[PDB]
């Protein structure tokens, strides 16, 4: 199988705003869509057991004025919750381990052998980064001290709308720059938040590169051009 | 297909139709014993008085000495949201007790057991009332009852944009013909089970009556168990025999 | 048609009257007939030459040819000599017949045909729908000498608003001749009017000094008080959504909050109109409480649709302002009116003149009411009767043709207050709604049952104390086009109820040219923005009005109150 993904730009497979298929045999399917602002996306053909030789793509949308669509920016004078809401990312490096904080079954594969000084082996410190989200500007703790339990190390709740400032407020802190990427998600020619190679002017540029330390917060408005059709379900 | 028939002159009784002093009109409610009137809470609140008569099966006409069962004052309901509906019944207090008869047949109690085995299995039902929810042009002399099946809950939050909840759920057609806001307000969505007859529905209007081919909206008695055991058994034993069976009650339904 | 005995009053009477001797007492019992008794007598006697023999002429015994005077006709012949059907009988529009519909209903007093109320003086002639001329016969044949009565006919045949004009001509509307300006008096009624630039100036043509977008005038002579304007036949091209590009410009939110202190406009002047600029929207009841009654419960049109309207009753103190037309002697209800202030006041101009009817007001037969909630009730500490004695014709009034605006203005001169019963009313500007295309907020047209009794006759409800709304939803254009026979200038649009099969409607109550009061969603105050004409949709088969776009005429008010002073 391959498993392709049209970055930034959504495709509509089976009149369904998609943007990942991953069948096999070539599936007889066709799909279409309309372009949007210009610039440099990417078709990651991210295939984990095809990568020993080389399999890469990019989309190079550039500008040619031809047609004007009615496509309208905000929602049609209804809908807007502009919010002073942004997701606060700090990638910390907390204590977390494979086997869950004092475990219920009895982990001992991992309990008494790598997460503590047991059998002599890693130790008890890590440096396993997780993404959280925090509640105001502290990058210490979120809504409360350990996590919110029902996630662990994966990401929380986290829900987008119309205006809903996705300013995803990302520090570095650990000792390997990271990021942060959604998948499928159209952003600012100001800030990257996509591992895109658009490296144009100032004003068009975008890097994701956020050193330990530094803090770089990723401004985007998702409005009403960011959702999907009406027959699939509600949050994709 | 079995279209808008009118109701028998014979195993029809649930229709107390609630009317004013004067030549008009409202709702209508159910029947079940000599204690209580189910119907929907908007019959009395933000309208007029309340007259009733059961074994009325014509409002212009009389078929002689049966429509008989005035009633004094009414109170409210707790669950009862005053802009929107939910859970919207409301209990008549009749003033004067009427015997058992041809057109005024008793019924016995609901109860929560006959939930998860009467909604699986009658996936339909009738609606008796004289039409009174769509009082716009469709305004029929005779008592009408149509026939309306049971769809899935899922089907049930779009056919109205107000958010429904668990007391009301489908109880018509598919979006195809007129099978919304038929009969009285308050009707009676009574589903024959087996060797019994229950009552299982109030047909009340939501942003009122028009273009719903959609779905309906009927209530579930069956839940409200609580409110007819806690307006019945606190009262206390009848005083003066009904007379108020007893109105002399908090807003909230007790 | 299903047994035998409803078909036997057609092959009974054969040789006993027709060729026999018949009177009162010879040939009365051989008929057989309970209901159809008195109308006997009307529907054999047609032919007045013979009735003889019967398979040959067959017009007084069945209906098929006019032989002899022509009253009536069994065949469906909508036709006459313009293509314009006849006047319904149910109904009086534009004229007003001699009967109504309460003399004889059993003569049939439906389907236009080609008929005879009076004397016949030619043949079935009809009235003519257009205010043109009077009467339109028809041409029905006759048997006998089948000949063509009279001759038929075959009828077979700057853009923005107009500003960069430079055209030549001096053609006036009505009949007000205008000067040059080398005559005595160029500078006349010219202290406060506000000069625009766009068109130069010349001798004697129409020109716009003013700087107006509805049309070019000059200043004429004749009376003391007001001025024609010239009219161009330009093009019928609407003012609909624009082809060009596809964006827009409009705002996108306004968030949910009450945050507005007094950002109200101004257009008018206090010294030369009185009040009626900053009282408004400010009623004692439900406004600055900051509370809501019920009044205005209209939510999204996505409510459930729509599907066959009702009219819900209604309750006293929700219908402040109520401004009609009623006459000293005697007290009849006529047609609705509005208020913009308290000393000129506006109404419609198709109840107040008419030549046709021959009837001439003058200025004391014209009485106005201000704040009523029933009809057979009278006080006086919530209301008090105005009175009239100045009034104004209008310039362009060609309503001949199609009704081209028709709005009549007069002047209060009683120093009346404001109180719960009474409310004032601005009216908007042009710096609020410069994009606001994607809209359409509708007015509170209030009123009774008293246009079913100006027009046609409508039988079954009388006069209702309910005080019934009158919705005027917004429709595109090809929606009465297709099944409507009749053409529309594109000026005005449609206003009905699309029918599924037949049915009549219930829409056309309220009065004949309500007050249009619309309260602005942006500082939560009423404005008065356009005015209802007549109605039309509860007459034929549930069709569609006719509402001329009536939105300009602000600036005319100003240019003519200069005699305040003078």
């Amino acid at each position: 199988l391959f498993s392709i993904h049209f970055n930034g730009q959504v495709l509509e497979q089976n009149h369904h705003k998609v943007s990942a298929i991953t069948l096999v045999s070539a599936t007889s399917t066709t799909a279409n869509m309309t372009v949007g602002p210009e610039g440099k996306w990417i078709i990651s053909s991210l295939t984990p057991k095809h990568l020993q030789a080389g399999m890469q793509a990019y989309i190079d949308i550039k500008n040619c004025p031809k047609k004007t669509r009615n496509l309208k920016k905000i929602t049609r004078e209804q809908r807007r919750h502009m919010k002073r809401w942004e997701y606060f990312i700090a990638a910390e490096e907390v204590i977390w381990d494979y086997a869950p904080v004092i475990p219920a079954n009895m982990d001992k594969k991992y309990r008494s052998q790598h997460l503590d000084n047991f059998s002599n082996q890693i130790g008890k410190h890590y440096k396993k980064v997780m993404y959280t989200q925090y509640e105001d500007e502290s990058f210490t703790k979120h809504t409360v001290n350990p996590n919110m339990k029902e996630d662990g190390i994966l990401g929380p709740i986290i829900r987008a709308q119309v205006r809903d400032t996705l300013k995803i407020v990302f520090k570095n802190m650990a000792s390997r720059p990271y990021s942060i990427y959604p998948h499928g998600v159209t952003f600012s020619p100001y800030e990257d938040e996509v591992n895109s190679s658009f490296t144009s002017g100032r004003n068009n540029t975008m890097i994701r590169a956020v050193q330990p330390g530094e803090t770089y917060t990723y401004k985007w408005n998702i409005l009403e051009f960011d959702e999907p059709t009406e027959n699939d379900a509600q949050c994709l | 297909i079995v279209g808008g028939q009118e109701c028998k002159d014979g195993e029809c009784p649930w229709q107390a139709l609630l009317i004013n002093e004067e030549n008009e009109g409202f709702c209508g409610g159910t029947i079940l014993s000599e204690f209580y009137i189910l119907t929907a809470a908007h019959c009395l609140y933000q309208a007029k008085r309340f007259k009733v008569r059961v074994g009325d099966r014509n409002t212009e006409q009389e078929e002689g000495g049966e429509a008989v069962h005035e009633v004094e004052v009414v109170i409210k309901h707790n669950r009862f949201t005053k802009e929107t509906y939910d859970f919207d019944i409301a209990v008549l207090r009749l003033k004067t007790p009427i015997t058992f008869r041809m057109n005024v047949a008793p019924a016995c109690l609901p109860e929560r057991d006959w939930a998860e085995s009467t909604l699986m299995t009658q996936k339909t039902g009738i609606v008796s009332g004289f039409g009174r929810t769509h009082e716009k042009g469709r305004q029929s002399t005779r008592l009408k009852m149509l026939e309306v099946p049971y769809v899935d809950r899922n089907s049930c939050k779009l056919s109205s944009s107000f958010i429904i909840t668990q007391n009301m759920f489908c109880a018509g057609y598919d979006t195809k013909q007129e099978d919304a806001c038929q009969g009285d307000a308050g009707g009676p969505h009574v589903t024959r089970f087996k060797d019994t007859y229950f009552v299982t529905g109030i047909v009340s209007w939501g942003e009122g009556c028009a273009r719903k081919g959609k779905y309906g909206i009927y209530t579930k008695v069956t839940a409200f168990l609580k409110w007819i055991d806690r307006s019945m058994k606190t009262r206390g034993l009848p005083k003066a025999k009904s007379h108020a069976p007893e109105v002399i009650t908090s807003s909230p339904l007790k | 048609a299903n047994t035998f005995l409803e078909e036997v009053r057609k092959g009974n009477l054969e040789r006993e009257c027709v060729e026999e001797t018949c009177s009162y007492e010879e040939a009365f019992e051989a008929l057989e007939s309970s209901t159809a008794t008195d109308v006997f007598w009307a529907k054999y006697t047609a032919c007045e030459t013979a009735r003889t023999p019967r398979d040959k002429l067959a017009a007084c015994l069945e209906g098929n040819c006019a032989e002899g005077l022509g009253t009536n006709y069994r065949g469906h012949v909508n036709i006459t000599r313009s293509g314009i059907e006849c006047q319904l009988w149910r109904s009086r529009y534009p004229h007003k017949p001699e009967i109504n519909s309460t003399t004889h209903p059993g003569a049939d007093l439906q389907e236009n045909f080609c008929r005879n109320p009076d004397s016949s003086t030619t043949g079935p002639w009809c009235y003519t729908t257009d205010p043109t001329v009077r009467r339109q016969e028809c041409s029905i044949p006759v048997c006998g000498q089948d000949q063509v009565t009279v001759a038929m006919t075959p009828r077979s045949e700057v853009p923005d608003r107009g500003q960069q004009y430079q055209g030549r001509l001096a053609v006036t509307t009505h009949g007000l001749p205008c000067l040059a300006w080398a005559s005595a008096q160029a500078k006349a009624l010219s202290k406060h009017q506000d000069f625009n630039s766009a068109v130069q100036l010349v001798e004697n043509f129409c020109r716009n000094p003013d700087g107006d977008e509805e049309g070019v005038w000059c200043y004429v002579a004749g009376k003391p008080g007001d001025f024609g304007y010239c009219d161009l036949n330009y093009c019928e091209e609407a003012v609909e959504e624009e082809t060009g590009d596809g964006l827009d410009e409009d705002s996108d939110r306004a968030i949910e909050g009450r945050t507005a202190t007094s950002e109200y406009q101004t257009f008018f002047n206090p010294r030369t109109f009185g009040s009626g600029e900053a009282d408004c929207g400010l009623r004692p009841l439900f406004e600055k409480k900051s509370l809501e009654d019920k009044t205005e419960r209209e939510l999204l049109e996505s409510y459930i649709d729509g599907r066959i309207v009702e009219g819900s009753d209604a309750e006293i103190g929700m219908s402040p302002w109520q401004v009609m037309l009623f006459r000293k002697s005697p007290q009849e209800l006529l047609c609705g009116a509005s208020l913009i202030s308290d000393r000129w006041v506006l109404t419609a101009a198709h109840c107040l003149l008419y030549p046709p009817w021959d009837k001439n007001f003058t200025e004391n037969d014209l009485l106005v009411r201000i704040g009523k909630h029933s009809r057979t009730r009278y006080e006086r500490n919530i209301e008090k009767i105005s009175m009239l004695e100045k009034i104004y014709i209008h310039p362009r009034y060609n309503w001949r043709e199609n009704l081209d605006r028709d709005i009549a203005l007069m002047k209060l001169k009683k120093p009346v207050a404001f109180s719960d019963y009474i409310h004032p009313v601005c009216l908007p500007d042009r710096e609020t709604a410069a994009s606001l295309l994607q809209a359409g907020y509708k007015g509170r047209v209030t009123g009774w049952g008293n246009l079913k009794e100006t027009w046609t006759a409508n039988v079954g409800k009388g006069q209702p104390s309910v005080l019934q709304v009158v919705n005027l939803p917004i429709v595109e254009r090809p929606v009465c086009k297709d099944s409507t026979r009749i053409r529309i200038t594109d000026n005005m649009f449609c206003a009905g109820y699309k029918p599924d099969e037949g049915k009549r409607g219930d829409a056309c109550e309220g009065d004949a040219g309500g007050p249009f009061v619309m309260k602005s969603p942006f500082n939560n105050r009423w404005y008065q923005m356009g005015i209802v004409s007549w109605g039309e949709g509860c007459d034929r088969d549930g069709k569609y009005g006719f509402y001329t776009h009536v939105f300009r005429l602000k600036k005319w008010i100003q240019k003519v109150i200069d005699q305040f002073g003078e």
